[PDB]
């Protein structure tokens, strides 16, 4: 049984380098073509390039220009990434796949890099107050926070029905920004309490906002 | 390098349609080729290789032809789990390069969105920005155009949107518009509207509210 | 190191078939392409498919699509090309050749080749004729003496002079196919003291025939 | 169908740039027909010089290197040494099939030039008894390897019952061929006089007889 598990992505300054692996199982990389793909947050497919196992050349896009290293150790059955003079467009996922007739037939979990010289901070969470048709809807925002993620439950989690919790996206701060809302009934407004639980790990952030008219 | 051109960039589709997609190279290619499938957060999966041939275990529904500059993969029967994005990967030149992809999502009646204005919580005004949200809610088809007016002055570069995913039990999609101001800069105007243009409404909807009253 | 070990050489009439092999060996079978290459007289090369060896998929020359069947066999990493219905037309000698890709798309490594000869000429052993000088005297110290070792089949034969004893100065050109036969010849470069006062002879062979003849070398 | 051409033969010196060409037919050449060059040394050892239009393949010299200049592919080679003298094959891909042209022999210069050495032989009476007749020119040691033969019957151009063997090297690495006229013995009967021109780097060696 082929695997490929990829490490050591995580946070980066920008003009600082990464290191990432890739350990393969139920095969020797030492007989195999190894590539490098990688994908932005909500963007497409990139080759980076791969590495011949019949003479060691290593062949990159251009793109590149020779900040990208690709190399091997078959002792530890390991492809290694480097990536030097990181910018914000190497901020990605990035897999390790194994190669036969030129297609990819093995892939790793994928290795997620951040590119970036933000500072990890909790969200504010401000309310989405209904307007005061049979239905309203209300929310909140969770806004200026880094790095991702952040969850969203509204009422601990008795009201998933109708609730909609967008994708962040990053603002030209280096912090996120997001919203989650719901649509309920325009009757129970006052008879019925929604409260938005917001919840960011890195900076142990644990907010509880009512939300009302 | 060599510029891949998938078309269309989404299509809908029904289960049991027959669905092409085609990869257009700027030069021969040599038939080198391949097609991959890609679902959210996971790591994309062979389908086809050397333009025509069906990788193994893959689905005898998916094909690949042409040749040339001109390729395309057929979808004979879309079955439910057919729906996710797919590329080309063209490796007749190094650097190999992706197309930009086709989301293939589920067609469904045309849907209107209903339309939904946040000011700024009076929490949020007190530490110097605003946040102003425009709510579009369970709507299809996807392509929404959602324009903010500031007395009646059309906006350009302070607003960002997200979109979800097609919700999984009605096939509709909700986007929100978040306009950012700092407080000065709300202050300068009363007047505060977003209008939405999409095919579900006779004309554009406007939801619009007076500053602080 | 990559090799492409091909079978040997073949010898068959027309509407024969012929089925030659190309053992790859030094890298993963499914990860170039193997071409098929018709060499014809020695010079001119025509490409005739390829194979992508994975799942054999093939692409044919339209001008052998009936002639030639592209084949591979991945358990023993070797690509096969079965010519049918030879005529005189397909005697050439048959390359397999490697071709990237992934980054250079070069035909890279070739096979030896393998030589396809289609007559149906019998074996026939060869007249042997002089080749005498007679344009006067002597313009040197030195003189030409041959023998015309004429219409033969298969190839080859082999010649020598005055048993072996003269080895200098000897050359023993390609053959040439005239009417279905093969013909070509030999020359000895002597001292004109050397002849006709001492003789020069012809060892002419044909192994396939096992014939063996002498030619004499006299004045015109 | 179209046709690749590339020129007949090219000599060069050691340490010189020499540059070969190939020729498209249809149009200029492009990075769609996948330019590949093919070097073929003696004993017919093929070996893939550059692919892709500009690729050199690995384990080839760096003094190699391919491109497109003007609308035809080529092949430069920066301080050719002595080890790449051989014939080189230019294909060109269009969109389902490859053509080759019809190659180069280059020679890198690596002793003096040498002038054929030519002797004509006239049919011996006994192939005379055969009603044919058969006239041999033999052509040794001349450098580079490349000639050009024709024949001559009473003055006049014989356009037809002539062959000629591509040249092949001797054991001093210089070049040998042979030619052959082929006649009935009627027609050698006939005619009076018999020429074997051989014509190397310009200069028309020849031979006669009566």
């Amino acid at each position: 049984e082929v695997q490929l598990v990829e490490s050591g992505g995580g946070l980066v300054q920008p003009g600082g380098s990464l290191r990432l692996s890739c350990a393969a199982s139920g095969f020797n990389i030492k007989e195999y073509y190894m590539h490098w793909v990688r994908q932005a947050p909500g963007k497409g497919l990139e080759w980076v390039g791969l590495i011949d196992p019949e003479q060691g050349n290593t062949i990159y896009d251009p793109k590149f220009q020779d900040r990208a290293t690709i190399s091997a150790d078959n002792s530890k059955n390991t492809a290694y990434l480097q990536m030097n003079s990181l910018r914000a467009e190497d901020t990605a996922v990035y897999y390790c796949a194994r190669d036969t007739a030129a297609y990819f037939d093995y892939w790793g979990q994928g290795t997620l890099v951040t590119v970036s010289s933000a500072s990890t901070k909790g969200p504010s969470v401000f309310p989405l107050a209904p307007s005061s048709g049979g239905t309203a809807a209300l929310g909140c925002l969770v806004k200026d926070y880094f790095p991702e993620p952040v969850t969203v439950s509204w009422n601990s989690g008795a009201l998933t029905s109708g609730v909609h919790t967008f994708p962040a996206v990053l603002q030209s701060s280096g912090l996120y920004s997001l919203s989650s809302v719901v649509t309920v009934p325009s009757s129970s407004l006052g008879t019925q309490t929604y409260i938005c639980n917001v919840n960011h790990k890195p900076s142990n952030t644990k907010v509880d906002k009512k939300v009302e008219p | 390098d060599i510029q891949m051109t998938q078309s269309p960039s989404s299509l809908s589709a029904s289960v049991g349609d027959r669905v092409t997609i085609t990869c257009r190279a700027s030069r021969d290619i040599k038939s080198y080729l391949n097609w991959y499938q890609q679902k959210p957060g996971k790591a994309p999966k062979v389908l086809i290789y050397y333009a025509t041939s069906l990788a193994e275990g893959v689905p005898s529904r998916f094909s690949g032809s042409g040749s040339g500059t001109d390729y395309t993969l057929t979808i004979s029967s879309l079955q439910p789990e057919d729906f996710a994005t797919y590329y080309c990967l063209q490796h007749g030149e190094s650097p190999w390069t992706f197309g930009q992809g086709t989301k293939v999502e589920i067609k469904r009646t045309v849907a209107a969105p209903s339309v939904f204005i946040f000011p700024p919580s009076d929490e949020q005004l007190k530490s110097g920005t605003a946040s102003v949200v425009c709510l579009l809610n369970n709507f299809y088809p996807r392509e929404a155009k959602v324009q903010w007016k500031v007395d009646n002055a059309l906006q350009s570069g302070n607003s960002q949107e997200s979109v979800t995913e097609q919700d999984s039990k009605d096939s509709t999609y909700s986007l929100s518009s978040t306009l950012t101001l700092s407080k000065a800069d709300y202050e300068k105007h009363k007047v505060y509207a977003c209008e939405v243009t999409h095919q579900g409404l006779s004309s554009p909807v406007t939801k619009s509210f007076n500053r602080g009253e | 190191e990559v090799q492409l070990q091909q079978s040997g050489p073949e010898l068959v009439k027309p509407g024969a078939s012929v089925k030659i092999s190309c053992k790859a060996s030094g890298y993963s079978f499914t990860g170039h392409l193997l071409n098929w290459v018709k060499q014809s007289h020695g010079k001119n090369l025509e490409w005739i498919g390829l194979v992508h060896p994975h799942n054999g998929a093939i692409t044919y020359n339209q001008k052998f699509k009936d002639k030639a069947t592209l084949t591979v066999d991945r358990s023993s990493t070797t690509a096969y090309i079965e010519l049918v219905r030879l005529t005189s037309n397909d005697s050439a000698v048959y390359y397999c050749a490697r071709e990237d890709f992934r980054y250079h798309y070069s035909m890279d490594y070739w096979g030896q080749g393998t030589s396809v000869t289609v007559s149906s000429a019998k074996t026939t052993p060869p007249s042997v004729y002089p080749l005498a000088p007679v344009c006067g005297d002597t313009t040197g110290s030195s003189v030409t003496l041959g023998c015309l070792v004429k219409g033969y089949f298969p190839e080859p034969v082999t010649l020598t002079w005055n048993s072996g004893s003269l080895s200098s100065g000897v050359h023993t050109f390609p053959a040439v196919l005239q009417s279905d036969l093969y013909t070509l010849s030999s020359s000895v470069t002597v001292t004109s003291s050397t002849w006709p006062s001492q003789s020069v002879t012809c060892n002419v062979a044909h192994p396939a025939s096992s014939t063996k003849v002498d030619k004499k070398i006299v004045p015109k | 169908q179209a046709v690749v051409t590339q020129e007949s033969a090219l000599t060069s010196s050691p340490g010189e740039t020499v540059t070969l060409t190939c020729r498209s037919s249809t149009g200029a050449v492009t990075t769609s027909n996948y330019a590949n060059w093919v070097q073929e040394k003696p004993d017919h050892l093929f070996t893939g010089v550059i692919g892709g239009t500009n690729n050199r393949a690995p384990g080839v010299p760096a003094r190699f290197s391919g491109s497109l200049i003007g609308d035809k592919a080529a092949l430069t080679i920066t301080g050719a040494q002595t080890e790449d003298e051989a014939i080189y094959f230019c294909a060109l891909w269009y969109s389902n099939h490859w053509v080759f042209g019809g190659g180069t022999k280059l020679t890198v210069l690596g002793q003096p030039k040498s002038s054929p050495s030519v002797n004509l032989f006239p049919p011996s009476s006994e192939e005379l008894k055969t009603k044919k007749a058969t006239l041999v020119c033999t052509i040794t040691e001349f450098y580079p390897g490349a000639v050009r033969v024709d024949w001559k019957a009473d003055g006049t151009p014989v356009t037809q019952g002539d062959e000629t063997t591509q040249p092949s090297k001797q054991s001093n690495n210089k070049y040998m061929a042979s030619s052959y006229l082929t006649l009935t013995a009627e027609a050698w009967e006939s005619h009076s006089s018999y020429s074997c021109h051989v014509t190397h780097e310009g200069q028309s060696v020849e031979k006669s007889l009566s």
